[PDB]
């Protein structure tokens, strides 16, 4: 059951990057590929993610409509380990048009892409399917990357789909148009992703400035909750144990509904000596100011949860805290999905924590994240502003429309339920 | 990669190319003979500077532009100059006559003798481009050079390079330095025969920068070459994302912010800080004060009111030691300070980088040198007044149908003229549609 990981874009690629240096050394895997881990464990489903001179590989193809991102990947501590023919990118560059990727420069180099896929799932003895990093409101990762899924789903319409997309914010803007860009990926992933773990830039600043207490937090700061969460939510499918995870079991305990495939990530210890106990990791992770996502669990209700503690620590505590919190919490709970949340304990810590936990729910109050980026596009789409940018690429505005609605209606669909 | 050819219409545009080439030449280490030692990489490479200088076997840095003008004069200063060694011969393109300050001589009469050839030179160096980005044209409106021939090399190079970038550099008449009557005809022609074949248009008024001298400088009477060195530090602000280049934001993404509508393509711009070098000495600026000196009216490059106005994009261009955090306090005070409205279909943003390259005054220049600079670009319907002063000067002429014989005679029409104007209302309307609050 490998994993073919696939980033796309700037942002993509950097978080990316250090996702795979993290699980990398959890995994005791150095940049030269070569392994020097204490325990077995680490190379017990170490090709979930790698492929083995007794070296593993990442399973990872790296894509780009310019070189510098992918150069600056290179360059870095794991460069190395990166298969070089997996690097794959063009010159012409995006522009920050969802346009440019998904439809003009991008029909391009996405065959190029689809051929290492195919490479990476031939060898892949069970492909579990398709992992994939992009920033949703840009233009390579937002445009070129939900192409790339569209493809991917035709070729390998039996595999799961999953994306960690990086919802834009005006606290961390780039350009005024990243709304567009996010409406129309939404809608993408909507229909072409079974599970989308939405990382919101807006609040990993939040985090980083308020809690962190992080006057100017820079790109890095964020990509560092980032990596964190991704190897959370990842490490049931890394590391072996009693609930062995698989992105189809993920998708069938945590979807109730197909468009519903939209989860806030939490973690805490929010990185330290301190070892948090039991009780206080579990308050944490369902802490509001310990989600990813820039929305609060009170103002809709948990449709399903998933949790996971690494670390050594009191199965029993653990167990006892999940217990509380959803008796105290009985309200932000859906009555008709019986049992609906979920906890497992791993034995590996987090690399420089004692102990962890990371939160994974289908949350209805997922909505205000659509309906912030749905606000902005409104915003602009009424006027037309900056759709020229656009229609040059030979889009219609008639699409605009659509996409627009289509996120509407996820809008609808979350809080029907919630209520 | 990503190469930019620069191209210089009539003698402002000549002259003002040679400020900018000479301040290029001292930031990025070029000498005058182009051989620039920092650079290991000899025949070629892939630095930022390449967009900008092309690189020989040699070790010379020759740069990447055409200086053309219907008069010799000019580009002969050139060819004898300092930097004369720097330029190639081919580069440099000077016909026999001038267009007498006449749209129509240097659209129709004269330019198409020259036209051909001109395209001809650029071509050549489109193919050492291995992606051409764009071009970047500096001109001035009132000249028959900079009318009639720039708008003729523009229609050209949208038929020949296709939907291509193709920047501008257009110098806003002044009285102070009016050197014909007839320049806002030649102004309202051209911008209305090029305000199809530009991407992104910044307007510098010789008024404004004559201020901003004999203000900040102290200069008594501001000639061209005071104008001209100012301004090559505005230009070398804006395209220091492509000359230089981890805050450095490439100017592409201030341009997809900066355009919200094709037609609304002009940005205002305000450079800080300028300042004389006894000033400048015992006096340090920090990261707010040059913010604030952004919004400050009087050092704007185009004489305009942004308050009467709305913004619809408001970017920060830095270079120099600056960090974001003291970028992020400045701004916020400036905020609770100033009243940066923005229309309501754009989001209330700052766009910023921060280039640490710090800034260079030519030698003898009065600027001092400072470690820290900003150029402010904002997209705000102030600069409306503009065309219409203009409009209404042409306006004024145009009903006694003044020296408008000049134009007939070299086969021009009126029904041009009342076209442009008519063009030019559009545009004054459009910024006011831009302005209305949405319903
Ligand atoms: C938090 O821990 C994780 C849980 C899961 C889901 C999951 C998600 C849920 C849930 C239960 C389960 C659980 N489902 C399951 C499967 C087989 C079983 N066999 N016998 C019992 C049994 C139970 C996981 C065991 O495999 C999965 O992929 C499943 O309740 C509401 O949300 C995936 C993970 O990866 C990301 C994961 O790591 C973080
Ligand atoms: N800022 C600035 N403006 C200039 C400069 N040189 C000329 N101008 C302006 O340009 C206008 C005249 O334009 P020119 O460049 O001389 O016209 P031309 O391109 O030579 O065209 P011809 O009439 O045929 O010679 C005047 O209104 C001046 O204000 C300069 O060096 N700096
Ligand atoms: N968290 C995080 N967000 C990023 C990063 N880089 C870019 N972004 C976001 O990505 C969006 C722009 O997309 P970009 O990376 O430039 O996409 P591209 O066209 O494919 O390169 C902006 O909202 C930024 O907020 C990053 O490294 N980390
Ligand atoms: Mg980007
Ligand atoms: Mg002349
Ligand atoms: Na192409």
């Amino acid at each position: 059951r490998e994993i073919v990981h696939i980033q796309a874009g700037q942002c993509g690629n950097q978080i990316g990057a250090k996702f795979w240096e993290v699980i990398s050394d959890e995994h005791g895997i150095d940049p030269t590929g070569s392994y020097h881990g204490d325990s077995d464990l680490q190379l017990e489903r170490i090709n979930v993610y790698y492929n083995e001179g007794n070296k593993y590989v990442p399973r990872a193809i790296l894509v780009d409509l310019e070189p510098g991102t992918m150069d600056s990947v290179r360059s870095g501590p794991f460069g190395q380990i990166f298969r070089p023919d997996n690097f794959v990118f063009g010159q012409s560059g995006a522009g920050n048009n969802w346009a440019k990727g998904h439809y003009t420069e991008g029909a391009e180099l996405v065959d190029s892409v689809l051929d290492v896929v195919r490479k990476e799932s031939e060898s892949c003895d069970c492909l579990q399917g398709f992992q994939l990093t992009h920033s949703l409101g840009g233009g390579t990762g937002s445009g070129m990357g939900t192409l790339l899924i569209s493809k991917i789903r035709e070729e390998y319409p039996d595999r799961i789909m999953n994306t960690f997309s990086v919802m834009p914010s005006p606290k961390v803007s780039d350009t005024v148009v990243e709304p567009y860009n996010a409406t129309l990926s939404v809608h993408q992933l909507v229909e072409n992703t079974d599970e989308t773990y939405c990382i919101d830039n807006e609040a990993l600043y939040d985090i980083c400035f308020r809690t962190l207490k992080l006057t100017t937090p820079t790109y890095g700061d964020l990509n560092h909750l980032v990596s964190a969460t991704m190897s959370g939510v990842t490490t049931c499918l890394r590391f072996p144990g009693q609930l062995n995870a698989d992105l189809r079991k993920l998708a069938v305990n945590m979807v109730p509904f197909p468009r519903l495939h939209f989860f806030m990530p939490g973690f805490a210890p929010l990185t330290q000596y301190r070892g948090l106990t039991v009780p206080e990791l579990t308050q944490q992770m369902f802490d509001s100011k310990n989600m990813m996502a820039a929305c609060d669990p009170r103002h809709g209700r948990y449709l399903t949860v998933a949790a996971i503690f690494r670390g050594r620590m009191s199965m029993k505590e653990v167990d006892e805290q999940m217990l509380n919190v959803q008796n105290k919490n009985s309200s932000y709970f859906v009555e008709w999905i019986p049992n609906n949340v979920k906890t497992a304990v791993c034995d590996i810590p987090p690399r420089g924590l004692k102990m962890s936990a990371t939160f994974i729910g289908n949350s209805t109050a997922i909505q205000e994240l659509f309906k912030r980026i749905s606000e902005q596009f409104t915003a602009m789409f009424r006027r037309k502003a900056f759709l020229h940018w656009y229609t040059g690429e030979g889009m219609d505005e008639m699409e605009f429309t659509e996409a627009e609605s289509n996120m509407n209606d996820l809008v609808s669909e979350y809080q029907q339920y919630q209520d | 990669m990503r190469e930019c050819i620069s191209i210089h219409v009539g003698q402002a545009g000549v002259q003002i190319g040679n400020a900018c080439w000479e301040l290029y030449c001292l930031e990025h280490g070029i000498q005058p003979d182009g051989q620039m030692p920092s650079d290991k990489t000899i025949g070629g490479g892939d630095d930022s500077f390449n967009t900008f200088f092309s690189e020989t076997g040699a070790g010379k840095h020759v740069p990447r532009a055409v200086f053309v003008d219907l008069e010799p004069t000019v580009i002969d200063e050139v060819r004898t100059g300092t930097y004369r060694q720097l330029f190639h011969p081919e580069q440099l393109i000077t016909g026999k006559e001038d267009a007498a300050n006449n749209y129509a001589r240097g659209h129709y009469t004269i330019g198409k003798e020259i036209i051909d050839l001109v395209l001809d030179r650029i071509r050549k160096l489109a193919d050492q481009c291995t992606g051409l980005q764009g071009f970047l044209v500096f001109h001035s409106f009132g000249g028959g050079t900079g009318s009639g021939f720039t708008s003729l090399l523009m229609e050209r190079l949208s038929v020949d390079y296709g939907k291509k970038s193709k920047l501008e550099f257009s110098i806003y008449p002044a009285p102070q330095v009016s050197t014909a009557v007839v320049e806002p005809y030649n102004s309202i022609l051209t911008t209305h025969t090029t305000l199809e074949h530009s991407d992104c248009a910044f307007m510098v008024d010789n008024e404004a920068i004559y201020d901003i001298c004999r203000r900040n400088l102290d200069i008594e009477r501001p000639t061209y070459t005071n104008l001209n060195r100012l301004i090559s530090q505005i230009v070398s602000s804006i395209t220091a994302s492509l000359r230089f280049d981890a805050l450095n934001v490439d100017l592409t993404e201030f341009q997809t912010n900066l355009v919200p509508y094709p037609r609304i393509h002009f940005p205002l711009a305000t450079y800080a800080p300028v300042i004389s070098a006894e000033k400048a000495y015992h006096e340090q600026l920090s990261v707010a004060e040059i913010t604030n000196a952004c919004f400050e009216p009087a050092n704007q490059m185009v004489k305009c009111d942004p308050r009467h106005g709305k913004y619809m994009a408001c970017c920060l261009l830095y270079r120099g030691d600056v960090v974001p955090k003291d970028v992020n306090a400045a701004i916020a005070t400036i905020k609770t300070k100033r009243s940066i409205q923005f229309v309501d279909w754009c989001p209330t943003g700052f766009k910023v980088g921060i280039n640490y390259q710090p800034p260079t005054v030519v030698p003898g220049g009065d600027l001092a040198k400072v470690q820290r600079a900003v150029c402010m670009l904002s997209n705000t319907t102030a600069i409306a007044e503009a065309w219409a002063r203009l409009d209404h000067k042409f306006d004024l002429m145009y009903a006694k149908r003044a020296f408008v014989h000049w134009y007939v005679g070299e086969g021009m029409e009126e029904g041009e003229f009342s076209e442009a104007r008519e063009d030019m209302a559009a545009l004054e309307k459009d910024y006011e549609e831009v302005g209305v609050d949405s319903v």
